[PDB]
DNA sequence: GGGAGTAATCCCCTTGGCGGTTAAAACGCGGGGGACAGCGCGTACGTGCGTTTAAGCGGTGCTAGAGCTGTCTACGACCAATTGAGCGGCCTCGGCACCGGGATTCTCCA
DNA sequence: TGGAGAATCCCGGTGCCGAGGCCGCTCAATTGGTCGTAGACAGCTCTAGCACCGCTTAAACGCACGTACGCGCTGTCCCCCGCGTTTTAACCGCCAAGGGGATTACTCCC
């Protein structure tokens, strides 16, 4: 049978959600994890969908600007795999935790 | 009669005016101010929908989605210095590759 | 300040010249740019040194020096 | 039902002025009307702390012209300086 | 806990879009940790100045709100 | 006019210690001059702007306070 | 003298629960090429000391642009009336993605 | 290195729903006059930044020189990767209990 080398489908699985712009995680389980983390400060707290898919869409944009620069900052350390030690360098060099 | 057609301007001078009444900033205003900031943003906006209109027919597409504004203001270096610090609803992210990350073979 | 003071006023105002001719300026506003500047970089460099402890290395070059100003994503 | 403001139809004679045949679907003119509306709160309040830094109580267009060179660099800054000039010109102009 | 919901492969999906190469297996729980930073952050502001305005069910116009004091708004929602 | 010399590597190499990095390269120096060069371009922009609107011809503390508080 | 809390209400909005189903989560497993330990090296880089040079700070001129004021006069608020620019219900036909299947184009190792 | 195999693309046919006009309405821009006003322009003051210079000096520079470890190369190994398989909960949607944000008046307060 034939099985394909990996790096290929990588660089076609890049090229292919780099091309695309759909939301990707399902609706239903970010729905009831915000549900569960607004029951932590106040009951009863009511969400319109708007509010949690533009929080999603702010979500997308976070993630993929770190894994972007965690990709920099990973190809810059002479390295293609990633290691959570890339995880807490970039994000102190960000400045978010101080 | 209007004041957009005496001032040979396109956006309503009127409208914004009355968002800086109502806006509070201070107590008095000039009267081409709002003439001045509607000029600057019907030639910024203009500036928009030409690269959009140019990413229109770069991809055959008519009907102009968010798609043609995420690529018209992510391949200037103007529009990347005064937006890389907002994020886009609907967005994505432009195919960009490392070299070492190509097959070197 | 340990970066000397008249050759910091001296390339301050050579490049104002380039912005506009003839400009006079107080010592206080230069000195307020001067400890300001020199907070700045000082931040970069610790932020380098973490770059070059994350990189396994002890001297600091030019390479990771600019990935850093990617990250911050000034040009 | 209730009134909102809006900016559709002042952007669409626009881009009818400039591309003619072009199409625009709801979610393009919906983030540019936010577009729109964020640089208009956001250069009120360079205009406004322009014009308390001045301790001036009353907006005039010099503040609004000096507000855009402080921010927007470059020959595009130069570009939209010397269209609002004419554009404020022609209004002081008319009759 | 409702976070097993983020699966491993739409973590996958979205470092591929993120533009990672190649991927170990130890960074989700760092991601779910900072993800709860953030999210919990955005949603305390949230919920803070939706109850300023005395109502209690929560839009998306206070979000755009609670984003442009971080200074990376969002567009396209009235903002 | 050639000033960007007068930023001696001594005195840099004494913002690396405060900056704590133990050892430097040579091609460090003009890189960090370049970078200096390039904000202290971006902030005396500012700084004539505030001139200039102030109907004034002299660059005076609070217009340095507000150059430096606005990028944060 | 207008902002603000108080009271019904309602119809559109919130949340969910239950039946079907279906591409997807996650696991199993050979595996092979890049992360990583180990040696050679050599070179740039740290330090150290003679030499210079701009430098740190005082001393004075000074004037001309910053700082404060008189004023009054053009300039902005504002208020009665109007209407046409500019908001919304409704209708229609075309832009565009789905179904599909053959032409077109990477991939590896024999 | 070329063909089997599989991904891609693009055009024939198609259905759908929303973009854009069509008309009805309606209310803030518009006219114009008035009156408080505050800053534009002129004028007086003043003071310290800039320029120039001289006495004395901490620091920079550059070559000599010893060498420590980043990088090149070698060798190892193991750990998620591609493929196959198996459960799975996400989602259409229909209904339904009900809930509450905004819409009117009523009346109070600094």
């Amino acid at each position: 049978p034939h099985r394909y080398r990996p790096g290929t489908v990588a660089l076609r699985e890049i090229r292919r959600y780099q091309k695309s712009t759909e939301l990707l995680i399902r609706k239903l389980p970010f729905q009831r994890l915000v549900r569960e983390i607004a029951q932590d400060f106040k009951t009863d707290l009511r969400f319109q969908s708007s509010a949690v898919m533009a929080l999603q869409e702010a979500s997308e944009a976070y993630l993929v600007a770190l894994f972007e620069d965690t990709n920099l900052a990973a190809i810059h350390a002479k390295r293609v795999t990633i290691m959570p030690k890339d995880i807490q360098l970039a994000r102190r060099i960000r400045g978010e935790r101080a | 009669k209007t004041r957009s057609s005496r001032a040979g301007l396109q956006f309503p001078v009127g409208r914004v005016h009355r968002l800086l009444r109502k806006g509070n900033y201070a107590e008095r205003v000039g009267a081409g101010a709002p003439v001045y900031l509607a000029a600057v943003l019907e030639y910024l906006t203009a500036e928009i929908l030409e690269l959009a209109g140019n990413a229109a027919r770069d991809n055959k597409k008519t009907r102009i989605i968010p798609r043609h504004l995420q690529l018209a203001v992510r391949n200037d270096e103007e529009l990347n210095k005064l937006l890389g610090r907002v994020t886009i609803a609907q967005g994505g992210v432009l195919p960009n590759i490392q070299s070492v990350l190509l097959p070197k073979k | 300040l340990l970066i000397r003071k008249l050759p910091f006023q001296r390339l301050v105002r050579e490049i104002a010249q380039d912005f506009k001719t003839d400009l006079r300026f107080q010592s206080s506003a230069v000195m307020a740019l001067q400890e300001a500047s020199e907070a700045y970089l000082v931040a970069l460099f610790e932020d380098t040194n973490l770059a070059a402890i994350h990189a396994k290395r002890v001297t600091i070059m030019p390479k990771d020096i600019q990935l850093a100003r990617r990250i911050r994503g000034e040009r | 039902k209730t009134r909102k403001e809006s900016y559709a139809i002042y952007v669409y004679k626009v881009l009818k002025q400039v591309h003619p045949d072009t199409g625009i679907s709801s979610k393009a003119m919906s983030i540019m009307n936010s577009f729109v509306n964020d640089v208009f709160e956001r250069i009120a309040g360079e205009a406004s702390r322009l014009a308390h830094y001045n301790k001036r109580s009353t907006i005039t267009s010099r503040e609004i012209q000096t507000a855009v060179r402080l921010l927007l660099p470059g020959e595009l800054a130069k570009h939209a300086v010397s269209e609002g000039t004419k554009a404020v010109t022609k209004y002081t102009s008319a009759k | 806990d409702n976070i097993q919901g983020i699966t491993k492969p739409a973590i996958r999906r979205l470092a591929r879009r993120g533009g990672v190469k190649r991927i170990s297996g130890l960074i989700y729980e760092e991601t779910r940790g900072v993800l709860k930073v953030f999210l919990e952050n955005v949603i305390r502001d949230a919920v803070t100045y939706t109850e300023h305005a005395k109502r209690k069910t929560v839009t998306a116009m206070d979000v755009v709100y609670a984003l442009k004091r971080q200074g990376r708004t969002l567009y396209g929602f009235g903002g």
